[PDB]
RNA sequence: CUUUAAAUCCUUUAACGAGGAUCCAUUGGAGGGCAAGUCUGGUGCCAGCAGCCGCGGUAAUUCCAGCUCCAAUAGCGUAUAUUAAAGUUGCUGCAGUUAAAAAGCUCGUAGUUGGAUCU
């Protein structure tokens, strides 16, 4: 059982802080290693380069192709695998052009179908990629 | 409604299983 | 440094649960029977109620000769006797716990000016009031939630500016007079 | 059951056990209510009314209803002493 | 035409037993469901809280049936709960109505403060269980309503109670043991010995004792 | 006019100013979670959707659209940090036979805790 003397505040607080290093989440956060390894740096979104179009297969139970796009980030240079969303996209998008990415939806993890994807694009030279699908702009000359 | 039902009872584990009995309560 | 003040609130709060059929139902009954714009407005009614409730909540767990239970309660019950929201005759604390949100929406101008005969419908209140042809006393007053004090109700006409009260003629009908 | 006003705001008054003081439930078929017939002093006869009590179902599943129904009528004085 | 079969519906249908406080009070097995349609059949209603298909592996393939949950009450003083499995939806739902009438439990309701006007929460804290979870009311103030999950807010609701804050632990997921420990905290309602049920009780007639000669002729 | 250092805005007042009152509300959805269509056309494990479970292999309630419907509404989606949900960090208030878990066993400093009793 737990201690429960009046005088154990210390040895309370300092189990509580060893054992709270042994949860996933504040480890996670508090550690510094995550913030280091995640190539937005922190941010929510980033900006990249395209350096190539790339279909990636489906995981096993359901078949297809997902377009992606490897990226380049300007701020760090890392390279990066993002979905881009709709049908037809890809057509928006050409080689070494500037595209805004965001995250996919689950802090880092890979969403649904996609194996090892966890962005997507949000902007493709400088115009949204929805305002792109649905007629309301134009692709840039 | 009976029709409900019945298309749950058909298949009680299919496609359309969860909006029957989300009907049927 | 700025000569300017940042104190501002929220006046409503959003349920946590965003789907079921109840609530819905139940804020929908409230905005067709008082003429509302949206759940906003049913949210907001809802809000200050809260917070009445919870400083009633508040005073009730304290002494009865507690000198602040006293004076915040008397402060409490008086101003919702003032609005009508509460009976002279149920002048106690724990009657607080006892209002209900309709309370609140009866006293509005809107529906005051449907119940006093002004408009014939709750509708056509909330447009009679927005067109500048109400006033309270003396003052024009251009707001549908205006909450109606009990000693402001007997004064509620028709705004001596307006041709509803003031007998001058509006843009329609000065128009349609020099077609003839 | 008495609110401020004076009125009993209650559905129904629940009978104790007589050996335990518990609560008897709505719902609990073990429990018993026993009535049993008082005779008169001089010529050994039932006189027609008598004296109740009542047991819950714990008690009677512990084994111990027996001997509280002895210890009850004991006190009553249906059981002689010793 | 309801023809009785055992005593307390000869005693009920006879115009002898007028509440059914008073088979209440005498724990009474209720078996037979015209006796609550008798007593509540104008004020119940009834709810299905879920339809479950389960399953029986055979040599062939799985023999499928259905489980309804059904809770009933009018909605001042009594509530029940009824479970039932059958091979037929609709014969599922019948069955699980009349279980819940025969299981209609009396709901004690008590005061948060001051005691004035009708009892509207809990007489005080409880606590029900049925396999890992663990449902507790708490007495509210007058007008803060149901604070609960939809499950037991339905029973809550039904039974009578106006004002509740509730916790629950466990599992809640499954419906079934969701239902049955929030129908468990409130049947304990009238089992909690507080101080105004010190007085000592009068015991009166059963209605076995009552009634018995005109048993006895019918 | 009024405002103001001078103005603007708001307020006050002339004149003009509404029948598709075109002086035309959007953003997200319609299998479940979760409110609202196993309606119609196209595609046919493709294109895609899908936070999760899943939908699509020729009769798709899930994709692409039309119609209809519903949620909030001058606002509403998305990404990320964080809080509640989390009694999933547990002081309140969690667990350690078999689900993750009691040191192989004993001694022992610090620490923590420590039986009546005095008007
Ligand atoms: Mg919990
Ligand atoms: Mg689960
Ligand atoms: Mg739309
Ligand atoms: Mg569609
Ligand atoms: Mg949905
Ligand atoms: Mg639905
Ligand atoms: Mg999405
Ligand atoms: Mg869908
Ligand atoms: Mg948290
Ligand atoms: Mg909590
Ligand atoms: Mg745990
Ligand atoms: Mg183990
Ligand atoms: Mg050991
Ligand atoms: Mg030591
Ligand atoms: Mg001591």
């Amino acid at each position: 059982g737990k201690c429960r003397g009046l005088r154990t505040a210390r040895k309370l607080r300092s189990h509580r802080r060893d054992q709270k290093w042994h949860d996933k989440q504040y480890k996670k956060a508090h550690l510094g290693t995550a913030l280091k390894a995640n190539p937005f740096g922190g941010a929510s979104h980033a900006k990249g380069i395209v350096l190539e179009k790339v279909g990636v297969e489906a995981k096993q139970p359901n078949s297809a192709i997902r377009k992606c796009v490897r990226v380049q980030l300007i701020k760090n240079g890392k390279k990066i695998t993002a979905f881009v969303p709709n049908d037809g996209c890809l057509n928006f998008i050409e080689e070494n052009d500037e595209v805004l990415v965001a995250g996919f939806g689950r802090k880092g993890h890979a969403v649904g179908d996609i194996p090892g994807v966890r962005f997507k694009v949000v902007k493709v030279a400088n115009v949204s990629l929805l305002a792109l699908y649905k007629g309301k702009k134009e692709r840039p000359r | 409604c009976p029709e409900w039902m019945d298309d749950f009872e058909a298949d009680p584990k299919g496609k359309y299983a969860q909006n029957l009995l989300k009907k049927l309560i | 440094p700025v000569a300017r003040s940042w104190v501002c609130r929220k006046t409503y709060v959003t349920p946590r649960r965003p789907f079921e059929k109840s609530r819905l139902d139940q804020e929908l009954k409230l905005i067709g029977e008082y003429g509302l714009r949206n759940k906003r407005e049913v949210w907001r009614v809802k809000f200050t109620l809260a917070k009445i409730r919870k400083a009633a909540r508040e005073l009730l767990t304290l002494d009865e000769k507690d000198p602040r239970r006293l004076f915040e309660g008397n402060a409490l019950l008086r101003r919702l006797v003032r609005i009508g929201v509460l009976d002279e005759g149920k002048m106690k604390l724990d009657y607080i716990l006892g209002l209900k949100i309709e309370d609140f929406l009866e006293r509005r101008l809107q529906t005051q000016v449907f119940k006093l005969g002004l408009a014939k419908s709750i509708h056509h209140a909330r447009v009679l009031i927005r067109q500048r042809h109400i006033r309270v006393r003396k003052q024009v007053v251009n707001i549908p939630s205006f909450i109606v004090r009990l000693d402001s109700q007997k004064h509620i006409d028709f705004s001596l500016r307006s041709p509803y009260g003031g007998g001058r003629p509006g843009r329609v009908k000065r128009k349609n007079a020099k077609k003839g | 059951m008495q609110n401020d006003a004076g009125e009993f705001v209650d559905l129904y008054v629940p009978r104790k056990c007589s050996a335990s003081n518990r609560i008897i439930g709505a719902k609990d078929h073990a429990s018993i209510q026993m009535n049993v017939a008082e005779v008169d002093k001089v010529t050994g006869r039932f006189n027609g009314q008598f004296k109740t009590y009542a047991i819950c179902g714990a008690i009677r599943r512990m084994g111990e209803s027996d001997d509280s129904i002895l210890r009850l009528a004991k006190a009553d004085g249906i059981v002689s002493k010793n | 035409e309801w023809m009785p079969v055992t005593k307390l519906g000869r005693l009920v249908k006879d115009m002898k037993i007028k509440s059914l406080e008073e088979i209440y009070l005498f724990s009474l097995p209720i078996k037979e469901s015209e006796i609550i349609d008798f007593f509540l059949g104008a004020s119940l209603k009834d709810e299905v809280l879920k339809i479950m298909p389960v399953q029986k592996q055979t040599r062939a393939g799985q023999r499928t049936r259905f489980k309804a949950f059904v809770a009933i009450g009018d909605y001042n003083g009594h509530v029940g709960l009824g479970v039932k499995c059958s091979k037929e939806v609709a014969t599922a739902i019948r069955g699980a109505i009349i279980l819940a009438k025969l299981s209609i439990v009396p709901v004690r309701r008590g005061y948060w403060g001051n005691k004035i006007g009708k009892p509207h929460t809990v007489p005080c804290k409880v606590t029900g269980r049925c396999g890992s979870v663990l449902v507790r009311l708490i007495p509210a103030p007058r007008g803060t309503g149901i604070v609960s999950a939809p499950v037991p807010k339905k029973l809550l609701m039904m039974a009578g109670i106006d004002d509740c804050y509730t916790s629950a632990r466990g599992c809640t997921a499954t419906l079934g043991n969701f239902a049955k420990a929030t129908f468990d905290a409130i049947s304990k309602t009238y089992s909690y010995l507080t101080p105004d049920l010190w007085k000592e009780t009068v015991f009166t007639k059963s209605p076995y004792q009552e009634f018995t000669d005109h048993l006895v002729k019918t």
